């Protein structure tokens, strides 16, 4: 399995700050079962993205869908039994802060997760009880597809 | 005055800017040559940052190869506003401008004068103070 | 307030020891004496030191010169060894001291 | 006074071999292919043709300084593949191309000439 996080998100703004970069903007999406509010960066020319649009985000620990470590190098030429590649919009990055909602005394009740894809950033706030499977440091896959 | 007296001068300061904005992708013909460029890269194709569309690296992602060891290091870019330091968005910086770099990594940032010049606290100073002389001259000629 | 509160080491609401100190060296702590007069030794140092510092430096400038990066260090080592801040830490504070 | 000669940026002399090959060490199934006396023209068409090959994982060519005449080509393929391979069957791809397109050419020249 190896999946860390799962969910459908709908895009409510696209450039809210204005747009900064040609080739990238940042989707700000809201969640329809959990809740989980989303932050992300994306390629536009690679992968354009409008508004009021349904895609079904994966956060996995690795594509190969058997437990087994990815070590974190390209090789095109690997065919282990799936890449997980039934997603059009594939980034690799790795975690660099969890914020959290805890006190001195009690723990955290929602947490926000920080991913950074290769200087594209992503955040996702929510409750802390869906979001735990994240430890800073750590090597991150994002999957993506449009939904109907 | 306890500062690096050599930085990071002319075309090689501006393309250094314009190479580690976001906008950079580089295809996989370019990342070789820039590889190859490389005199202390250890042989290993990173992974991409993003990978099914096509295969995409980015300018932070081989200016991490540049960076030198593990090196902590966070600065500042000159179009940096005060604003953002106050409310939302502090660690995701809207336009790019907070420099952080983490165990040898570039996470974030646009790098300037600020970064690679001759000034205090700046990621060529730690880079010498980290990890002496013989790897700061290949830090430079790997940049250059 | 300020000072007082970022440097004191109270250890008597117990709880924020427990989320923050293990549980085998918690009771450690709030069992023996010894421990809490270091630790209040500890801050009246501290204190001498801050009135020395007020001494040394009236307009309050903070920006010093001096010859080892101990936040990039701490920092380093936080980096080195895989050191996890959602969890309670095995360091004993008497080692510290 | 110290103007090179015209010719060293075509022409070989006693104890220089055109090609050299150096393995690499830091790589499993890598090598490295120094070529004297030569330039860009043919460093780009090789590296160009290296990369069409799916066996070969890594394909660069540079040259260390401008004043000097020198080529270095880097060839990393996949494990069950020579490198030496995959540059014996480039160069020989690329002549098949350029013969190809050296006879429609002469055809296409015998087409318009006489109308």
């Amino acid at each position: 399995a190896g999946i860390l996080f799962e969910d459908i998100f709908d895009v409510k703004d696209i450039d809210p700050e204005g747009k900064k970069f040609d080739r990238v903007s940042r989707l700000h999406c809201e969640s329809e079962s959990f809740k989980m509010d989303l932050i992300l960066d994306v390629n536009i020319q690679i992968y354009p993205v409008d508004l009021g649009d349904k895609f079904r985000l994966v956060i996995a620990s690795t594509l190969y869908e058997d437990g087994t470590l990815d070590d974190g190098e390209y090789n095109p030429t690997d065919d282990r039994p799936s890449r997980a590649d039934q997603f059009e919009y594939v980034m690799y990055g790795k975690v660099y802060r969890i914020e959290g909602d805890e006190t001195s005394t009690e723990a955290a009740t929602r947490l926000s997760a920080y991913v950074s894809y290769g200087g594209l950033l992503m955040r996702l706030q929510g409750d802390a009880n869906n979001l735990h499977g994240f430890e800073v440091d750590s090597r991150v896959y994002l999957l993506m597809k449009k939904l109907a | 005055s306890n500062r690096p007296v050599m930085g990071i001068v002319q075309d090689t300061l501006t393309a250094v800017r314009k190479f580690t904005k976001r906008d950079v992708f580089l295809e996989r013909g370019e990342v070789m040559n820039l590889l190859m460029f490389l005199s202390t890269w250890d042989g290993k194709v990173p992974q991409p940052a993003i990978l099914k569309p096509r295969p995409l690296w980015t300018g932070k992602q081989i200016f991490s190869l540049i960076i030198p060891g593990h090196i902590n290091c966070i600065r500042t870019h000159s179009t940096h506003p005060d604003d953002e330091d106050s409310g939302p968005y502090k660690h995701i910086s809207p336009g790019d401008t907070k420099v952080v770099v983490e165990n040898g990594e570039l996470i974030m940032g646009i790098l300037c004068k600020k970064s690679l010049g001759t000034s205090a606290g700046s990621l060529v100073h730690i880079s010498y103070l980290e990890m002496g002389h013989d790897i700061t001259r290949l830090f430079y000629s790997n940049i250059q | 307030k300020a000072f007082e509160k970022k440097f004191r080491f109270d250890y008597t609401n117990e709880r924020a020891l427990r989320r923050t100190l293990q549980e085998d060296l918690v009771k450690d702590v709030l069992s023996n004496a010894h421990i809490q007069n270091e630790l209040e030794r500890e801050f009246e140092r501290m204190r001498e030191d801050r009135e020395v510092l007020r001494v040394i430096f009236p307009t309050g400038d903070s920006k010093v010169v001096l010859p080892c990066n101990l936040l990039r260090m701490i920092w380093n080592a936080q980096k080195i060894f895989h050191i996890n801040p959602r969890l309670p830490s095995d360091l004993h504070p008497i080692k510290v001291v | 006074m110290n103007a090179p000669p015209a010719f060293e940026s075509f022409l070989l002399f006693e104890g220089e071999k055109k090609i050299t090959i150096n393995k690499d060490t830091k790589v499993p199934n890598a090598c490295l292919f120094t070529i004297n006396k030569e330039d860009h023209t043919l460093g780009n068409i090789i590296k160009s043709q290296l990369l069409k090959d799916p066996q070969v994982l890594f394909a660069g060519y540079k040259v260390p300084h401008p004043l000097e005449h020198k080529i270095i080509i880097r060839v990393q393929t996949t494990p069950d593949y020579s490198p030496q391979e995959a540059f014996t069957n480039a160069i020989t791809d690329l002549i098949s191309e350029l013969s190809l397109l050296e006879e429609r050419f002469r055809v296409a020249i015998k087409d318009k000439q006489e109308g």
